[PDB]
């Protein structure tokens, strides 16, 4: 089956990145910016499929969110297992990726300002309509991210946050992390506000018989 | 493309421009500048055939740049 | 062990049983090598395969299997043969003349195979200890044990033997036993280098009386195994390759320390000294400087007595004086100049071609690098260091840049290198 | 059994599962050895036989399938071969050593697998346009090799050992990409420890490559893009870095758990493993030939060489086969030919070291076609570099020193005239470059080898390279009335190197014009871009080599790269007192008039032009008529760059040794 799309435009009011407050998260919102980097078309994994190592059952359709979630209780029969599966990437759906940065116009931009950036998501049928230092026009949904590395990742590679430079001491216990969850165990969970976006526009051949075709 | 009279003549004119310069400005390359002058002029006018009054115009606008 | 046994017996029976013409040669080396406290044995293998293709066959595909059993034998045999103890374990030396495989040529089709290779020494290491003997005790019951290792490739045991933890033991560092281990690093002939390739390099491993034997710059022959260790580059199942030498051909006569001592038997010393006598070695040596160049005596002869070189004296006020030649030839092109240096550079013992155009002064004299593991500054040697007791032949001497060619203006005459960066200040010897 | 028909319907909804049922694998079998056994061309040979033929002589391991003759004929399974790689790729190596086994029975001790190349794929990607629908599927990628990990042993049949029940585990097929996981035994019934099973195994050789956009096909003002490509055994060292490439491969993805960290949602790592590998480096043909190297020879074509080779004339008609479209200057053809094919080195009882390249250079009026003629000699040489001018440095032509991203230590990268080793370098506009900068080549020109001192490297490289250069007089243009040393700003040293050197001139001339015009413009009318078709082209385009070219330039391509391989033509007879006479007389005639300089350096040259000449034939020994050519060369060479006063003496007293 095609997994569908819907792309929403001409929205009424425009936002700029400095209205970008936590009380719109999950609303449809329009925003302005200029694109100052962009990243490769990677597979994303939309509905995974495993097999029991014991049972040989297949699971289809697990939904992921935002991390690598493999299915609980087993399929049909009495076999009991709540780990060890092995994904199918043949049988797998997979959709196209691309993260792009963008920053403030240079009119938003105040006397003296050091711009402000954000994180929007291009996904489908929407890769690489954006191009750096064009002036482009998205639409979406505004999202939270969390913290997938203290979420328990399945591998070793994550360490438990390997880091190469330093954080901010000045935010040290002062970005506020929720605690409690039991997959978190004693960790804090940490958020921060990212951009979706399903529609993108921009605002700043020798061959007679090919030629004929397109004119009037 | 290029007819039977048109290279006729554009040779012609070559020999006649190299003749006139003395070889210190002209060269092959005027030639070929010539003969892309001349298809230019024959683009401007949707004609697929070259006439030798197109060469003619191209000899006139290098002879007068020079 | 009821194939060991077998093993050993007959490599005692060819050790104690070999015999050309009339006498025991390989039982008469190992008295000899006793006597001057050698502890190894050195074994040509076509007097192996004469005296029996079997044991030839066992040797050549499970070497690192078998040549242990061959040590134990050898020291069985001496003990009978010198005593009616302080005698480790011997040494196996090996020779061979098989056809010589390019190190480009070596791949997964090797391992684990007796190979013979030659190459370019560039680097050898520093000398670390290994444990041979190792006297062990446990945390909670404490009583005595002990392990014996052989150093072809072990831990202290997941386990007690007589509640004490899961691996309690410890070692006992005196009455402990260990043997020398060195590292080195080959490199590719530069003539069988392929196609626009640049020449690559590869480790070895040497042990005991095979450690500080060549030095950088050598051209050498190595007879040893194809081995890998895993280690660590996110290949999945990867390995790295090495080579554990077990017999080295050298072409300089020099040692690590360059003994200053003869390594000339009689047979050739009586010759040099006839040679010495010549009324016209003069002219012998003269003609015999490159010989497919005409004329130009002179110059030959000054190559003659720059290879020989002059005297040096030290005096009781702390004076040295230099006692070597250099030489320079500012000519016409096409006179041969430069057909001359890389003759002196084969002829001489150690010597070194470089060319002023792709040249510095840190490659030249001395270079100080950092330790990418312990993070500190050390002194890597240069082309004036290489080249010690030598020649070193610059070519296109006049295209050098003048920072780079004042250098060379200490070393000329003072015949040292003095340093004094990054907190290391030292003065290195250097008499070319 | 099925039939071909019967292959186009397809069950269980997957092409996969559709390949890999019993039943339909055993036809796919019949059919793929029923196609490498009965296919013939036009001329009617079975190709694929002779190619068999020569892999046992050459000991190769490998075999080499054009996509357009399975999809021809069969068109089924290139569809089943395009989609689904790797099950069809596992049958057709199968019976690959099947119908190798037919030829060479035994073969089987000296290899044990033979390994499939597949060719001239038709949809060629860029990097940049890969998306998830490629996942799974063969592909062709063109790119720019930049780093190489090193070649190192990979298991290839993993085995384990578990101790409580000392179960010993059958046999797996690593995937190259992705660690073997077991956790349940047959036996043990329970977790258990799981060992290596030391020794006893097999290992096959691995690779690894970075591949990034090639900076024409990048837009311009963008940043490029990279992919990671692993190569196995029979394919290690073929790429270098810096050459550019183009890869037939297969697409895949694997789980990263640092890339899920970081990026924050469930992504994957691409990667390829390569294939086929071709070079296109310096390569403009890329837009017709088929194959994986244009540059070699089938047996058929080995004895056209042959029997072309004994005409009389043939070295009149290589000469006339370069560049056939510019008009005259036959010297200068004359002397490219001589460079392309080449002398012979030499190496007197291992301590005399003698070179066997020729150099070129050509100095000229502007406006003669100097710069076409060293693209066509680019376009035709095996391995050819292109510089020009203030563009190129002097680390640039030579070896340069750089600290390595991993190992981090100081590392030698190579150069212009180290990628052109057993090529050509071609330097435009050599008179208009810095003096530093063109002094780097005097140890290369001459010595072949270069030398670096560098940061504790003492290293000594090769550079088997033959120049040939072009440039302009002073002013712009040659004064007839002057010497050469007053008409160049280079020294001795420089032109000493250079084997022969053209003076092109340009002067006023009614008839030699009008012919001039006359071929340019037929040329340019020539050049006008306005059974199977497909072939109808290719007899069209060769209707038009008909006229100026004597012999194909495919053809010659192969000729050249056979004769600079194969033939090593020798000296034994031959007449010294004159080659000595003709010595003495230009060493006379330079220092009494003559601005030329003759030492040693060029007596030399004769006997290379004279092995060159012989190559031309594929001759093993040289006669009299190619020494007497050399010479005539020479001389010409000489008489030609003199001052006008004393040419017509010089050239009279010189005409006695060229009586032919
Ligand atoms: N006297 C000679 N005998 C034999 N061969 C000679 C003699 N003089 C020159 N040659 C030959 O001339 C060629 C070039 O010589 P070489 O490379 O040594 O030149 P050079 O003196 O270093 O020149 P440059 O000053 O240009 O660097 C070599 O093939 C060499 O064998
Ligand atoms: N017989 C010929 N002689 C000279 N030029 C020719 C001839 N036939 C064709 N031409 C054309 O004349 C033009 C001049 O050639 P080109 O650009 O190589 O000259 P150049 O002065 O040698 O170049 P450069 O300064 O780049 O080295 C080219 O377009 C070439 O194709
Ligand atoms: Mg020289
Ligand atoms: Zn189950
Ligand atoms: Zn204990
Ligand atoms: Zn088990």
């Amino acid at each position: 089956e095609r997994v569908f799309q819907i792309s929403f435009f001409n929205l009424p009011t425009v936002h700029r990145i400095r209205d970008i407050r936590s009380e719109k998260i999950g609303s449809l919102l329009s925003i302005s910016g200029t694109v100052t980097r962009t990243s490769e078309v990677r597979p994303e994994l939309y509905k995974a499929s495993f097999t029991c190592d014991m049972c040989r059952a297949i699971v289809d359709n697990v939904e992921q969110s935002f991390k690598y979630t493999e299915p609980t209780f087993c399929p049909n029969p009495s076999c009991e297992n709540r780990a060890f599966w092995t994904l199918n990437v043949t049988r797998s759906r997979f959709l196209d990726w691309q993260k792009v940065r963008i920053q403030e116009n240079a009119n938003e931009i105040p006397t003296g300002s050091m711009p402000r950036t954000l994180d929007v998501i291009l996904r489908g049928d929407s890769v690489e309509r954006a191009k750096p230092g064009d002036r482009c026009k998205f639409t979406g949904v505004e999202i939270v991210v969390p913290d997938v590395t203290q979420l328990g990742l399945p591998g070793v590679k994550p360490s438990s946050t390997l880091d190469t430079r330093g954080i901010s001491k000045t935010t040290e216990g002062l970005n506020s992390g929720v605690t409690g969850l039991r997959s978190l165990g004693v960790r804090d969970l940490t958020y921060k506000i990212s951009f979706l976006a399903c529609h993108v526009i921009s605002i700043g051949e020798r061959d007679q018989e090919v030629f004929l075709n397109s004119l009037s | 493309i290029l007819t039977k009279e048109a290279r006729s003549y554009l040779v012609e004119k070559y020999k006649e421009l190299r003749k006139d310069d003395a070889s210190y400005r002209i060269t092959v390359r005027q030639l070929e500048s010539m003969i892309r002058l001349s298809e230019a002029i024959a683009r401007a006018n949707c004609v697929d055939e070259i006439t030798p009054s197109f060469i003619a115009e191209a000899y006139d606008l290098l002879r007068q740049s020079i | 062990d009821d194939d060991n046994t077998e093993i050993i017996k007959s490599f005692k029976n060819f050790i104690l049983e070999f015999r050309l013409d009339s006498q025991f040669i390989y039982r008469d080396q190992l008295r000899n090598n006793i006597l001057v406290k050698n502890y190894s044995l050195t074994v040509n293998m076509e007097h192996l395969i004469g005296y029996n293709e079997d044991i030839y066959k066992k040797l050549s595909d499970e070497p690192s299997d078998i040549i242990p059993l061959f040590e134990t034998a050898i020291t069985q045999v001496a003990k009978r043969i010198s005593i009616l103890n302080s005698l480790p374990t011997f040494q196996l030396i090996l020779n061979s003349n098989a056809n010589q495989i390019p190190l480009r040529d070596l791949d997964s089709e090797h391992v684990s195979k007796i190979v013979r290779l030659s190459g370019i020494i560039i680097s050898t290491s520093v000398l670390s200890s290994r444990a041979t003997y190792l006297s062990i005790m446990c945390r909670n019951c404490r009583h005595t044990t002990s392990i014996t290792i052989n150093n072809f490739n072990v831990s202290l045991p997941r386990s007690c033997l007589s509640n004490c933890g899961p691996d309690p033991y410890i070692i006992i560092h005196e009455s402990s036993k260990f043997i020398d281990q060195q590292f080195l690093k080959l490199q590719e002939i530069p003539e069988l280098v392929p196609v626009g390739e640049m020449p690559r390099n590869l480790t070895m491993t040497c042990d005991r009386y095979l450690t500080n034997k060549v030095i950088p710059g050598t051209r050498v022959t190595i007879v040893g195994i194809y081995s890998i260790y895993n280690s660590k580059g996110s290949g999945v199942a990867i390995r790295t390759p090495y080579i554990k030498i077990l017999g080295i051909q050298s072409d300089v006569e020099t040692s690590s320390i360059w003994n200053s001592v003869t390594m000339f038997t009689e047979e050739e010393e009586e010759e040099f000294l006839q040679l010495s006598r010549n009324p016209k070695l003069y002219e012998i040596l003269t003609n015999s400087i490159a010989p497919s160049i005409f004329g130009n005596e002179d110059i030959k002869k000054a190559i003659v007595c720059l290879l020989m070189g002059g005297s040096k004296k030290i005096l009781p006020d702390g004076m040295r004086l230099r006692g070597d030649i250099n030489v320079l030839l500012l000519g016409d092109p096409g006179t041969a100049k430069s057909q001359l240096l890389k003759f002196v550079e084969k002829v001489s013992p150690i010597a070194v071609y470089t060319s002023g155009k792709g040249s510095s002064a840190a490659g030249l004299t001395a270079s100080v690098q950092r330790d990418p593991m312990t993070r500190e500054f050390y002194l890597e040697g240069g082309a004036m260091v290489l080249a010690d007791g030598g020649v070193v032949c610059i070519d296109e001497f006049d295209k050098m840049r003048d920072e780079d060619r004042v250098a060379i203006h200490e070393a000329m005459e003072q015949q040292t290198i003095s340093i004094a960066k990054a907190g290391i200040t030292t003065v290195l010897n250097s008499r070319t | 059994e099925l039939t071909l028909e019967s292959l186009s319907n397809v069950k269980a909804n997957s092409y996969s599962e559709w390949i890999t049922q019993p039943n339909v694998s055993r036809t796919i079998a019949r059919e793929l050895k029923s196609f490498l056994l009965e296919y013939t061309d036009e001329t009617g040979r079975s190709v694929y036989g002779a190619r068999i033929r020569t892999l046992g002589e050459m000991n190769s391991e490998s075999l080499e399938v054009n996509y357009r003759h399975l999809a021809e004929s069969k068109a089924i399974l290139a569809l089943f071969l395009a989609k689904c790689p790797e099950e069809m790729l596992k049958i057709f190596d199968l019976v690959a050593m099947e119908a190798t086994e037919l030829h060479y029975p035994d073969y089987a001790r000296i290899h044990s697998e033979i390994h499939v190349r597949i060719s001239d794929f038709p949809t060629i990607y860029s990097l940049r346009e890969l998306r998830e629908s490629n996942l799974s599927s063969l592909v062709r990628v063109t790119g720019v090799v930049t780093r190489r990990t090193g070649v190192f042993p990979q298991l290839k049949y993993v085995k384990f050992n578990c101790l409580k029940c000392g179960s010993i585990l059958g046999p797996f097929f690593q995937d190259s990409n992705e660690e073997i996981r077991i956790s349940f035994c047959t036996n043990c019934k329970s977790k258990g420890p799981f060992r290596v099973n030391g020794e006893k195994t097999v290992y096959r050789n691995y690779q690894r490559v970075t591949l990034q956009e090639a900076p024409g096909t990048v837009p311009p003002g963008r940043l490029p893009r990279h992919r990671e490509v692993i190569l196995l055994a029979d394919l290690v060292d073929v790429s270098k870095p810096g050459e550019e490439v183009e890869v037939t491969g297969i697409y895949k993805n694997n789980y990263d758990g640092n890339l899920n960290a970081k990026n924050g949602f469930p992504v994957f790592a691409t990667i390829i493993e390569a294939n086929s590998i071709k070079r296109r480096e310096g390569n403009t043909a890329n837009e017709g030939e088929e194959g994986l190297d244009v540059f070699s020879w089938t047996e058929e074509e080995e004895r056209e060489f042959r029997k072309i080779s004994r005409d009389r004339g043939i070295i009149d008609k290589i000469i006339s086969s370069m560049a056939p479209s510019i008009y005259g200057h036959r010297d200068i053809k004359t002397a490219v030919a001589c460079s392309l094919f080449g002398g012979v080195p030499k190496n007197v009882n291992g301590k005399h070291s003698i070179r066997g390249d020729i150099n070129v250079l050509l100095l000229g009026d502007p406006g003669t076609a100097k710069s076409q003629i060293l693209k066509y000699v680019e376009k035709t040489a095996h391995r050819a570099v292109f510089a020009t001018g203030q563009g190129a440095s002097a680390v640039g032509l030579t070896a340069s020193v750089r600290k390595d991203p991993i190992t981090k230590e100081w590392t030698l990268e190579g150069g212009a005239l180290v990628l052109a080793d057993k090529g050509v370098c071609l330097i435009d506009e050599f008179d208009k470059m810095n003096d530093q900068d063109r002094t780097s080549i005097h140890e290369a020109m001459e010595q072949q080898s270069i030398s670096i001192s560098k940061a504790g490297i003492v290293t000594t490289l090769q550079a088997r390279c033959s120049i040939i250069a072009a440039a302009n007089p002073n002013g712009g243009r040659y004064n007839s009335t002057l010497p050469l040393a007053q008409n160049v700003s280079l020294t001795e040293p420089i032109l000493s190197r250079f084997d022969i050197l053209c003076v092109v001139r340009d002067l006023v001339d009614e008839e030699a014009d009008e012919r001039l015009a006359t071929f340019v413009v037929d040329s340019h009318v020539r050049s006008h871009p306005e059974l199977n078709a497909r072939q109808r082209r290719l007899q069209r385009q060769r209707k038009k080599e008909e006229e100026i070219s004597p012999i194909p330039q495919e053809l010659l391509m192969k000729y050249i790269h056979y004769a600079r391989t194969k033939i090593y033509p020798k000296l034994h007879q031959m007449d010294m007192d004159k080659v000595s006479r003709v010595y003495a007389d230009l060493r006379r005639e330079s220092i009494s008039t003559g601005s030329f300089p003759i030492t040693v350096r060029h007596l030399e040259s004769i006997l290379r032009i004279a092995e060159s000449f012989a190559k031309m034939r594929l001759s093993e020994f040289v006669s009299s008529y190619d020494l007497d050519r050399a010479i005539k060369v020479v001389v010409d060479s000489f008489v030609d760059a003199q001052k006008v006063s004393v040419r017509r003496q010089l050239r009279r007293s010189f005409a006695i040794y060229t009586l032919g």
